[PDB]
């Protein structure tokens, strides 16, 4: 069977991304980040952490939250920077998010490939990626939203 | 009236005895005062055997002949269930193909009191969406349910519900009474293979309630109904935990953070038909201006995935390609984690307190997924389940 | 150049054999022929499906039964199509008019036809479900094929069973009628109905193996059109699958045979070789013998015994160790002495002849099943069918 | 699956039947009958022999041959009658043959039943039967032939 459906394209620019850089890859370290945000009653959406490097056993943790809570989140975390031996906490309140929404996309790697190819062809740089069987999300410059959305609509024939 | 469409999977129709039992169940549903539409999968493991024959006779089987082959498999079940139903006094009417079966022809037949058996219906879409692959029996069942505005679409198999976790791994795991469409899609995206994803997506698009239940018992199973958006914030909850150890983790180290580079990786993978998932890329370094891209694929595909990406390492400019086939995936799904702070914190704390290291994190609006050592999966699942007090 | 090729279950038991057959199909196309293909369900599928049918519904309805068997056939047809397409032929599957196939043939496509009610004439009466054999010859008829090839693991029609008669020989050729008679009293290489269809439309049939390149046996031409001087004896056939039942003392008046055969038909006893000779002037009574499959023998006796006790006849006998031997040949129509030689042959191996039945080109007898080998061998060498 | 055709109905009044009564049911006895007929170069068609009786160990053998040869055939056999064997030889030159022709009729016993029922309903008596998968034949009075054919044509919807 290997059946899939592509249902649409979503854009958003209501969020900031904060990145904790150089957090040590051992049990309990992510907890410190998210408990701190939690105690400040900050509600977050995206969390991305890729694998830690062999060279120094650290990684980065990025999360998204409403733009109005960004600075406050990034300020709650700074009181953990030295304890956790982090390199820095980056901040960015100009990030846009474009997704392709669907279902069953694992069995069609062409979709993911074509997603990336569409954005290449309209000269949009993909900064972050988070995908699943039902959503291919990337974070980009908010100014590239329109072009990205449009490039995706054409490529996959949604709209 | 009361219109019920029922889909029965291979496990439900694995023998003559089971087909007669199912037939009586179909007729009982009629007798309870419902109009009944039935969709049958091929018997037992027929589909897997046919797919194996197909690949052995043609390495790249044409879509047309494959549809013919698979439809034949289903027609066998349809004929048998039709015979069993007629022996029990019902009047069977059999339909085929997407419009043959127009919903109107089915409605007409249902109005004459006939139990309708249907195969191959992807909708009468004269819904701007793009469709991929061949529509299976799950999808035709929900499509029929959408087209005819059925009150429910029942999916029968040997699985008697959707649970809060694998009851084999977590003793306190229990059958869910209900959950939303979006909650079901998220579970099914990260472990639960109780329903075809596309069929569930269809269900939420046309707001058709689904019931996952067993053809071996009279348990009413789990209801899948309502949008997650329409749940009141105060009564939105965490619904379950799911695990998976069927996958490998590939990581491309040191990709240049400029346009077209992601495409070079995934085009290469797509042309090799490697079924990638959980793609993950965080921000580049700014010193070096490079980043890493990690993804998962079935373990059987890992070697091929690595062969392809290693060739591109030499040619292209990546630093390395890593391979890992002892990785596990544990996830928490729930509408309750939208708009509620501290869910992510409690998730991480839970794993911390059983000394489990979180290697990779990914999310949806209502889902947390992490990759860990596969040997840590059971402990992770229990810990998360216990922390969030799922299923009592 | 139009060839219809039908492939049986044995020919399509596995992926490897399906691919082998596909190359065989393509080779036939390459040799300058338009090609139409018909496939049975993959070896044994049909029997398995019939057994599921009976289990889910005693007396399966015809509509769903056809639906069921057609699905089985469609599996093979999809697979064979795939295999042909992989060897570079353009395939076209049909689920279906002669014209539509012709259109496709003219575009160079190899046509795979699963099945169509196939009638020769508007008046003939048709019974049962059309199978693969008859859709193959029907297609061959409608498209006017040069030959309709019937492929299996059987590589020809023989003058006797070679494992029993060491001098058995593959026939080069025989007529429809001669093939009809052999198949009437012996194993069926093809379905009888389908051969009769062939006869009606004069479609030459070729029985051949899908495992070798032996050209097989041709079944063509009517027996009427063979001149008497050419007419030969074709072969010997044996059978030990039947019981024989005799109703003794049925009164020779209208309607009595009906009582016997209505009772049997309602119980679905597949009776055959019904035989009744003249009644005795004294008693006004005669006997009726028939054969049925041994599995049906019990029920046949139970049924007829009820009727005996109602007083319709004297006795009912049961015999399930009986065999039948037959000689078939256009050559026996107009030549006296064939019957004499037949009886002499069995006399000389001291085989007693229990019952005798006949068509104009066939002699059949019933004997003890243990005498079959001897009888077949004696007849085969008496008429010199290959030595 | 278990398919059959009923193609037509055929009649004939070209034959006589000769019946040799009370032949011993032992090897070589049928040979004596048909060798005699062979030496006179009489071509025969139908041969009918049912099972011998338990009491006597004898059967009858009936055959048909062209109607002009029937009398000569009966006399040739009469020469060997009781001459170390049989009880009587009969001759009948008013015998008709009607047949339902087709293929695959074994798996439909209703056809044989309906054949007999058709002849019953037009009050035709069936004197001999000889059938196969491809032909249901019976011998009756030649006068009954037209009624028989008609009845069979109607029963099986062939029409002639
Ligand atoms: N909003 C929840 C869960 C976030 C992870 C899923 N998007 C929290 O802030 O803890
Ligand atoms: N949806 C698939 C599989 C159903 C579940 C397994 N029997 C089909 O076409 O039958
Ligand atoms: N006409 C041949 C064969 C008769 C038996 C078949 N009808 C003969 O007189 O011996
Ligand atoms: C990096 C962070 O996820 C760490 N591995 C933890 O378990 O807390
Ligand atoms: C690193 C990769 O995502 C790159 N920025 C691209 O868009 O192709
Ligand atoms: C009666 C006659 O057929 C005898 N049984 C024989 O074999 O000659
Ligand atoms: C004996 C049987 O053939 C009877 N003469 C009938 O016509 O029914």
């Amino acid at each position: 069977m290997e059946e899939a459906v592509l249902t649409g394209v979503a854009t958003d620019k209501s969020e900031a991304k904060v990145t904790v850089l150089g957090i040590s890859d051992k049990p309990g370290e992510a907890a410190k980040v998210f408990r701190a945000l939690a105690d400040a009653e900050i509600n977050i959406d995206m969390v991305l952490q890729n694998v830690s490097s062999v060279e120094d056993g650290t990684t980065d943790i990025t999360f998204t939250c409403p733009r109005s809570d960004g600075r406050r989140a990034m300020e709650i975390l700074k009181k953990l920077q030295v304890q956790g031996n982090w390199t820095n906490v980056l901040y960015d309140d100009q990030v846009g998010k474009v997704s392709l929404v669907g279902a069953g996309m694992k069995s069609h790697p062409g979709v993911t490939a074509e997603f990336m190819e569409a954005l290449r062809d309209v000269n949009v740089n993909i900064e972050l990626i988070s995908t699943s069987e039902i959503r291919i999300s990337v974070l980009i410059r908010e100014d590239d939203l329109d072009a990205a959305a449009r490039a995706l609509h054409e490529q996959f024939q949604l709209g | 009236m009361a219109l019920v469409v029922q889909k029965y999977g291979g496990s439900s129709l694995e023998s003559a005895e089971r087909i007669r039992n199912v037939a009586e169940r179909i007729v009982a549903t009629k007798k309870a005062g419902n109009d009944v539409v039935v969709v049958c999968s091929a018997m037992g493991d027929t589909t897997d055997e046919l797919l194996e024959l197909a690949a052995a006779v043609n390495p790249v089987p044409p879509a047309r002949e494959m549809d013919m082959l698979l439809t034949a498999g289903e027609r066998i079940s349809n004929a048998l269930v039709a015979m069993a139903i007629e022996s029990l006094g019902a009047e069977a009417q059999s339909f085929t193909g997407s419009q043959d079966v127009t919903p109107g022809r089915v409605r007409e037949a249902l109005d004459e009191g006939k139990i309708c058996i249907v195969a191959g219906f992807q909708g009468v879409n004269k819904r701007d969406v793009t469709t991929l692959g061949r529509g299976g029996s799950d999808t035709t069942a929900v499509a029929l349910a959408a087209a005819l505005n059925a009150d429910v679409c029942e999916i029968y198999s040997d699985v008697d519900g959707v649970y809060t976790a694998d009851p084999r791994i977590v003793p306190n795991a229990q059958k869910l009474e209900k959950l939303s469409f979006e909650e079901m899609l998220e579970l099914a995206a990260v472990g639960s293979k109780i329903l075809v994803l596309r069929s569930v997506e269809y269900a939420r698009a046309f707001n058709v309630p689904l019931r996952v239940r067993s053809s071996y018992s009279n348990d009413p199973g789990t209801l899948i109904a309502g949008s997650m958006e329409d749940i009141p914030v105060e009564e939105a909850v965490l619904t379950g935990v799911a695990t998976d150890k069927s996958e490998a983790k590939v990581t491309v180290l040191g990709i240049s953070d400029k346009p077209g580079e992601a495409a070079k990786v995934f085009r290469a993978l797509a042309d090799a038909e490697i079924n990638i998932d959980m793609v993950l890329q965080n921000v580049s370094s700014v010193e070096d201006g490079t980043t890493d891209i990690t993804f998962t694929c079935p373990r059987s595909d890992g070697r091929r995935a690595m062969e392809i990406l290693k060739k591109l390492q030499v040619q292209g400019n990546w630093t390395n390609v890593l391979y890992d086939d002892q990785v596990g995936k544990v996830s928490l799904v729930g509408a309750g984690m939208k708009s509620h702070p501290g869910v992510t914190a409690e998730f991480m704390e839970a794993l911390r307190d059983v000394n489990v290291n979180i290697e990779l994190i990914s999310t949806s609006e209502i889902r947390i997924s992490v990759l860990i050592r596969e040997d840590d999966l059971d402990a992770a699942a229990r810990a998360l389940h216990e922390q969030f007090q799922l299923g009592g």
